[PDB]
């Protein structure tokens, strides 16, 4: 029975009208020590999905290899596979849902919180959760780990329910994920300034933006705090 | 030849041959022409896929199959036996990928295939394989092309042939070396691959064939394997039609 040794914390995601955003800090925290820098959570799979993986970096690597063999699996025995039996986010999710459970049943849990975000080739927004209790649910907005408690309410203003999707656009959604990051940077210890942010659209395709920096920086209110409660 | 020694792929004749192993090459002859062309920056695979009647769905039947994504295989001989070997090739690649975190080198790939075929000429309750596999690709060691015989035997080749049209094929292949000591760069080798299958077909001038060309090219696919499809293929068809007449 594995325990987390090194862990990623927080992937945030949301739905918008023509596709989805998935984003996460880049960090492999070895507990209290911020051990590893430049660790990349977001792995493109096929070209219409990004799967983000938080939790044990040790389990992550293993999941990365399984994901790469799923792409390779689709090529094998197919005359083509870029629109014939092209790899959808949903197929990937189902392949993962089964293995996390199977492993849970053998009592060696893949210790992860996973969000699969993508778009289908049917025009359908896909965004769904799986984790190491093998629990699954579909929801319009998702977040894992610390970020569930913290950042997910904030996105829930932007989209509460599934009839405010057509009234939210790509510039606005992008804006909301970055303000969500700012907040994870401030108020979470295993969150770095470094972050990656991927936009999968069914029209624009994959945009993977790497090494963005938190901005809109508030620290200039800090000189007016003097003492702990009573101190002149 | 004589009586005995035939029946089981483990019995030797006096001559130092084993008739069953010999019988396995004979079986590939009846199969449909395959060629490989090695190049300084690619490999080209071409195959003659016979169409029995005009009922067949065109471009929807292949003997070219992929291993990992950088290795081409194409077989001649018995079709389903050939599938089995390629299945196993995927298994070989996949296992290497897990351990070492990298795509198979071509000499690594040749070794493990060559053993699997050899095992199935080693026992009494097994059967000898009935397929040849011209195969290869491009890797971190450059381009390589191999041709695997039904015995469990292989060697490297600059240009390789097996199947019904293999005498027309080897003859041309040799010609290719004399005219081109530089061995032909990958683009012109597509068009050229076409002309060899068109020639090989003057011993297969019975029924129609479908020309399928694939490649794996360092310069022009980025070391990955992909089929040649669309207008590239057409150009290769038109050149071959011209120069045969």
């Amino acid at each position: 029975t594995q325990q987390p040794i090194v862990t990623g914390t927080s992937v945030i995601s949301m739905k918008y009208d023509n596709g989805v955003i998935i984003a996460a800090d880049n960090l492999g925290s070895y507990g209290s020590l911020l051990r590893f820098n430049g660790v990349e959570r977001l792995i493109p799979v096929g070209d219409n999905t990004v799967v983000g993986i938080s939790g044990d970096i040790s389990d992550m690597q293993h999941i990365e290899r399984l994901l790469k063999d799923l792409v390779t699996e689709n090529a094998y025995d197919n005359p083509l596979a870029d629109a014939e039996e092209a790899l959808e986010p949903s197929y990937i999710f189902e392949y993962l849902a089964t293995v996390m459970y199977q492993r849970r049943s053998k009592m060696n849990p893949l210790w992860n919180a996973i969000i699969v975000a993508g778009v289908q080739s049917n025009g359908d927004q896909f965004l769904r959760y799986v984790n190491l209790l093998g629990v699954t649910y579909s929801s319009p907005t998702l977040a894992t780990g610390f970020g569930a408690h913290m950042a997910n309410p904030l996105l829930r203003k932007v989209v509460d329910r599934e009839s405010d999707i057509p009234k939210t656009t790509v510039q606005v959604a992008e804006e909301a994920i970055v303000n969500a990051m700012r907040v994870l940077y401030y108020r979470d210890a295993r969150s770095s300034r470094n972050f990656s942010l991927a936009i999968i659209d069914k029209n624009t395709g994959l945009t993977f933006k790497k090494n963005l920096q938190v901005e809109n920086m508030k620290w200039d209110f800090a000189k007016d705090i003097k003492g702990y409660g009573t101190q002149k | 030849i004589g009586t005995g020694y035939d029946l089981s792929n483990s019995v030797f004749s006096p001559d130092g041959r084993n008739f069953q192993v010999e019988y396995a090459v004979k079986a590939v002859e009846n199969g449909t022409t395959s060629i490989g062309i090695k190049c300084n920056d690619g490999v080209v695979f071409a195959v003659e896929k016979l169409i029995t009647s005009k009922l067949l769905v065109p471009q929807k039947n292949v003997k070219i199959q992929v291993v990992d994504r950088h290795i081409g295989c194409v077989y001649s001989g018995l079709i389903p036996d050939g599938r089995h070997l390629v299945n196993r090739g995927r298994e070989e690649a996949a296992s290497f990928k897990k351990l070492y975190k990298t795509p198979i080198p071509i000499p690594a790939f040749a070794d493990r295939l060559g053993q699997y075929v050899q095992a199935h000429t080693l026992y009494n309750s097994v059967r000898p394989f009935g397929v040849s596999t011209i195969f290869g690709g491009v890797d971190k060691n450059g381009a390589h092309l191999y041709m695997l015989e039904p015995s469990g035997s292989y060697w490297g080749y600059k240009g390789a042939a097996t199947g019904k049209g293999r005498q027309s094929a080897k003859a041309e292949l040799e010609k290719l070396v004399d005219h081109h000591p530089e061995g032909l760069s990958a683009r012109e080798a597509v068009k050229q691959a076409a002309k060899i299958i068109y020639l090989a077909h003057e011993d297969n001038k019975e029924k129609d064939f479908e020309l399928e060309i694939s490649w794996c090219s360092l310069s022009e696919t980025n070391g990955l394997h992909k089929f040649v499809k669309g207008d590239l293929l057409q150009e290769a068809i038109d050149f071959a039609q011209k120069e045969i007449n």
